[PDB]
RNA sequence: GUACGUGAAAUUGCUGAAAGGGAAGCAUUGGAAAUCAGUCUUACGUAGGUCAGCAUCAGUUUUCGGGGGCGGAAAAAGAAUAAGGGAAGGUGGCUGUUUAUAGCCCUUGUUGUAAUACGUCCACUGGGGACUGAGGACUGCGGCUUGCCAAGGAUGCUGACAUAAUGGU
RNA sequence: UCUAGUGGGCCAUUUUUGGUAAGCAGAACUGGCGAUGCGGGAUGAACCGAACGUGAGGUUAAGGUGCCGGAAUGUACGCUCAUCAGACACCAGAAAAGGUGUUAGUUCGAACUAGCCCUGAAAAUGGAUGGCGCUUAAGCGUACUACCCAUACCUCACCGUCUGGGUUAAGAAGCUCAGACGAGUAGGCAGGCGUGGAGGUUUGUGACGAAGCCUUGGGCGUGAGCCUGGGUCGAACAGCCUCUAGUG
RNA sequence: GCCUCGUUAGUACUAUGGUUGGAGACAACAUGGGAAUCCGGGGUGCUGUAGGC
């Protein structure tokens, strides 16, 4: 008998791709290799990345890419950005700047724009022959709650997030505990 | 070739030296406290020896019906199972610790073969969170090397005599894993050591028991 | 086994009290342990000392300076029992203190049901004079001492083939 | 039986009497007003004054 | 039972005896800031600025400063976690807390151990440490010669 | 064979075997009886089936023995041998006394750096028994004198049977 | 972040309220049982000890060592004789007051004071220190050794889980190294086994016997199961990858 | 009267522990913490700012 608070605890990772995309699993076995072979906390992250799903992945766009690269201080240069998700265009911006991003999906429009305006799309493996240990890339990372399921986590008492209603009125939810006419806001 | 066996022939003489030097310093104090109580003798005054400042505690009950209190206190001790043991550096805060506890686990005044013994039979380090014994002085010098710490002899230093390094040399030692009794405890195990139990302090008693699991 | 013990101990000094007095006992204990217990049971009834403000000074096993020869002990001892109200004063013909005080404690929890904890011993005398000598003492104590003797029973010898003698 | 605290104290520390996070900065809102306002402006003027020594 | 703001207060805002009257003024003559540690102890005499009973004894840091009160934020254990209670309480029912200076004076010791210790080019350990067991020392028995005792026989004293 | 493809179980009769003193069934371990497979035979002095015995070792453990260091009142004692003291539960002597024709008790000296007991320690040592042999070229840490080694987990020398012997049902 | 079950509890320690009391009603703190086997208390949900992967060896806990029953009819000192003695906590129950019973004490023969025994003591099927029995005990009190043994401890093997470290020379979904660990109702999750039908596949099996059925034959897997020898039988059926469901 | 020190007193009480004692009430012991009244001694305001003498 042993007093050890829990017994055979995992914590919480993912050890492989739920996916069962071929070329992903080709691109994570590169990433193996790479992480586990050179001391690069990029390589490491590149391969957490590539593990995370969907939700965790979320989208990075041109215009985004251009004003992260872009900030007065800056130095980003000609240094290629890294984005583990898919690089979506912004229509907004009129003129795309000469742009070098490695990413596992463009656009239609987001590559035709970047090629069309100066730089150059690449892959996660041509980035791994350019950059094998990540030098000289700004990794980037999409914003994970702007999903819309962020917009209604932690709904409560004075906590100013969105109810779960099916349509927007005046008779959705808006009445009582809404408003101080109607007995109490809450 | 010859290079590296010249290094660590340089290396294992530095090891034996200062082994030699622990040496000495246990028969210099082991004699002075003599001579001390000697004059004292002679001289018809009174020499109050140094109360001890390392303790070695022995977990002697198992893992059910403990109070939240000494539940916790055991767990900081590192004293998850039964005759489990490990070395405490003693002073005001751990005296209070094992008061409560008192009940619950027994300890005393180790002697130097009581320790060698120990660290050398039972001796296991935590190597990147593992229990890994202590078979060869690389990996103590691959843990402690930082607080000069090379041999089994260092470290046995370092906890006999409480050197400015105790903390990390106790932690260092995984919590001794120690068997039952030869010979078995007292008739009754749960009581203290003063009213004809095994419980609580037993000062110098617990090197008996420790050869007895040893 | 039981083993004498002179137990040697003061408080530690204060503002107060910078020279505290050295305080001494003899008391019975199988070892130093139980010793230093009952030296400050008995300190702390007496004199406002704990083991926390106290410390013992001198500790010290004696041994029989005459282990080889018989003599009678008087031990006064203060007997608690369902009533707690009782001194008592016995008689022991034995070569040392400590089989005294051992055989006391054999007798006591015999006759009384006394335990170690309900008995402390007030004082052990060794008593030379024969009649200052009770009665089961002194008529050991006749120099004429002659009697058979008592019956003691006489590998595993199951099975005897003959009767015994037992004379 | 109609009310008790038995297990309770128990529930309570198998997931432990966690603590509520700290953070550096609490809202200046919520407090006092009038030292709100004021910090707002006494705000406004040192980051600009920031912004022009640099 | 009844649940008012003051049920089964009778002792813990009482006043102490002989304690009762007119406050003292070096309690208004008292200077807060956010970040002071304060104790709270209820003076039942001021009645408005009262924080509830459970508040009396609890120490707290104070995070907002008005013209009569102080607001004290206090950790208060409600189910599994401590919850943050920001009590607006009146200067007459706070007090400094005396651990706080102690520390403060104690950091600005050490500070100057430091600075000595520098200067001199030596190192200075400044982590307190737990009473450690006694030395070996010699105990004179001149003048102060041992005397024996014995467990003293049972009387009856009344 | 129409009571008709196949033809299960419950349940039934026959036969064989077995069991049984007021339930039966089950689990565990082995015996007995019946039954049965693997393995082997070969392949290349070499290696090879099953089961045993012993030796030399390693891991774990139990049980006995010897030697030595050290500690305490630098044990207490005691013996032997010099002072003095006291006496008895009074010996020779004559109930009473003081080593004589028995002796004992107390103190000191001595023999003495006495011994023993107890405690503790030896990186000092001699045996006996038990269980285990995981791993499978080489590395490593060490001792010795490059080879050797009890040093990063059992090998060596044999015998019997190759059998229902082991093993299973 | 989403969601399950739960929203009848009960017992013990200690504190405490209502009550004549209660295996009664009510709370506080903790530990348990419920949800939990194992060693022990003859037997018992919460008592004692200890919490559980499959095993070998060693050693203990609580408790025991006359026989049932593994283990000293051990050691030491007493007490007790009971005309229906006593015998181990919880616990399965008895008091005042006495007793020429007896053993020890206290203080001035007298009183007291204790320990054991007896009396006070008293039911209904025959029966309960568990039984047999036990009297310098195999009873009681104390002391000291040896011994017995739990799924606890220790060493080791194996299984699994988790964790950590390697591996571009290895169905990399692979290989390899190390350490810790393993109880479970309600409940959650994961990986597997089995069944009918659909797509693909296998030069797939089959009247020289498919499917089904019977079997004191063999073999595999922790298991769900799977394969096979023999017997019967006579027309179809299966492996693998995916799809599906009136699927155990 | 009040304030302080000692006494009370390691006393009362108390946390923990026992397959402790006792029919119980309760008690003892173990490892710890630790009062109050009576009583006796000492004391009978100290100090800050601005000033006057």
């Amino acid at each position: 008998g042993i007093d050890i608070e829990r017994h055979h605890v995992k914590k919480s990772q993912r050890s492989k791709p739920a996916s069962e995309n071929v070329y992903l699993k080709l691109l994570v076995k590169l990433y193996r290799f790479l992480a586990r072979r050179t001391d690069s906390r990029f390589n490491k992250a590149i391969l957490k990345r590539l593990f995370q799903s969907k939700t965790n992945r979320p989208p990075i766009s041109i215009s985004k890419i251009a004003a992260l690269t872009s900030r007065k201080s800056a130095s980003s240069q000609n240094k290629t950005t890294v984005v583990v998700g898919t690089v979506t265009d912004d229509e907004r911006m009129l003129t795309v700047p000469k742009l070098s991003i490695a990413a596992l999906r463009f656009t239609k429009s987001a590559r035709a724009r970047i090629l069309k305006a100066g730089g150059e799309v690449l892959t996660l493996d041509q980035l791994a022959l350019r950059a094998p240990t990540g030098s000289n890339t700004v990794l980037v990372r999409g914003k994970k709650h702007a999903r819309e399921a962020y917009r209604h986590f932690g709904f409560g008492p004075h906590k100013h997030k969105a109810p779960y209603v099916r349509s927007e009125g005046r008779k959705f939810e808006r009445a009582r505990g809404r408003r101080k006419s109607r007995a109490f806001k809450v | 070739a010859a290079e590296k066996k010249s290094a660590r022939q340089k290396k294992r003489e530095l090891i034996a030296k200062r082994a030699e030097a622990y040496e000495a310093e246990y028969r210099a104090a082991e004699r002075e406290q003599i001579e001390l109580a000697r004059k004292a003798r002679a001289e018809g005054n009174y020499f109050v020896p140094h109360e001890p400042k390392l303790i070695f505690v022995v977990r002697i009950r198992g893992i059910n019906n403990i109070p939240p209190k000494a539940r916790k206190i055991m767990q900081l001790l590192r004293l998850l199972q039964i005759n489990n043991g490990i070395f405490v550096k003693f002073n005001k805060a751990i005296k209070e610790m094992l008061q409560v506890v008192e009940p619950y686990v027994t300890y005393g005044i180790p002697n130097h073969k009581t320790v060698r013994e120990l660290i050398y039979k039972r001796g296991f380090g935590k190597v990147n969170k593992q229990r890994i014994p202590l078979s060869d002085n690389a990996i103590i010098e691959a843990a402690l090397g930082k607080y000069s710490i090379l041999s089994v002899e260092d470290l046995i230093h370092e906890i006999y005599t409480v050197g400015p390094n105790f903390k990390q040399a106790a932690n260092f030692l995984w919590p001794f894993k120690l068997s039952s009794p030869l010979g078995g405890w007292r008739e009754r195990k749960f009581k203290h050591f003063i009213e004809g139990g095994d419980a609580g302090k037993r000062d110098e008693h617990i090197n008996g028991l420790v050869q007895k699991m040893l | 086994a039981l083993k004498e013990y002179q137990v040697v101990g003061r408080k530690v000094p204060t503002e107060h009290e910078p020279v505290p007095k050295l305080f001494r006992m003899r008391l019975f204990a199988p070892n130093e342990s139980v010793a230093k217990s009952r030296y400050w049971y008995f300190l702390k009834m007496i004199n406002k000392v704990k083991k926390a403000t106290g410390e013992i000074v001198a500790i010290n096993e004696i041994s029989e300076p005459k282990p080889l020869k018989a003599k009678v002990f008087g031990i006064w001892i203060r007997y608690d029992s369902r009533s707690g109200t009782h001194n008592m004063y016995k008689e022991f013909r034995d070569t040392t203190r400590v089989g005294a005080v051992e055989a006391m404690y054999a007798d006591m929890a015999a006759r009384h049901r006394a335990r170690f904890r309900s008995i402390r011993i007030l004082k052990v005398v060794e008593v030379e004079k024969k009649e200052d000598v009770r009665n089961y003492v002194k008529q050991l104590l006749n120099p004429h001492l002659k009697f058979p003797l008592p019956h003691r029973r006489t590998g595993k010898k199951v099975f005897a083939p003959h009767r015994p003698s037992t004379f | 039986k109609n009310h008790t605290n038995h297990n309770q104290n128990k529930k309570a520390h198998r997931n432990g009497i966690k603590r509520p996070q700290k953070h550096r900065y609490d809202s200046l809102k919520y407090r006092d007003a009038k030292f709100r306002r004021n910090q707002k402006f006494a705000n406004r003027g040192t980051v600009e004054a920031i912004r022009q020594a640099k | 039972h009844s649940y008012g703001i003051r049920a089964r207060t009778r002792y813990t805002f009482q006043r102490g005896f002989r304690e009762h009257g007119q406050i003292r003024l070096s309690t208004y003559l008292k200077t807060y800031k956010v970040g002071d540690i304060v104790d709270i102890k209820v003076n039942g005499a001021v009645q408005k600025g009262m924080p509830h009973k459970y508040y009396h004894g609890k120490t707290g840091v104070v995070y907002n400063v008005t013209q009569s009160s102080v607001g004290v934020l206090i950790y208060k254990v409600v189910g599994n976690r401590y919850m943050e209670k920001r009590v607006n309480v009146r200067i007459e029912h706070v007090k400094h807390s005396k651990c706080r200076q102690d520390f403060l004076d104690r950091v600005k010791a050490n500070e100057a151990k430091r600075k000595e210790a520098k200067a001199q080019g030596k190192t200075v350990q400044l982590r307190r440490q737990p009473a450690p067991p006694a030395k070996a020392h010699f105990v004179s028995t001149e003048n102060n010669e041992p005397v024996t005792l014995h467990p003293v026989a049972y009387d009856t004293t009344i």
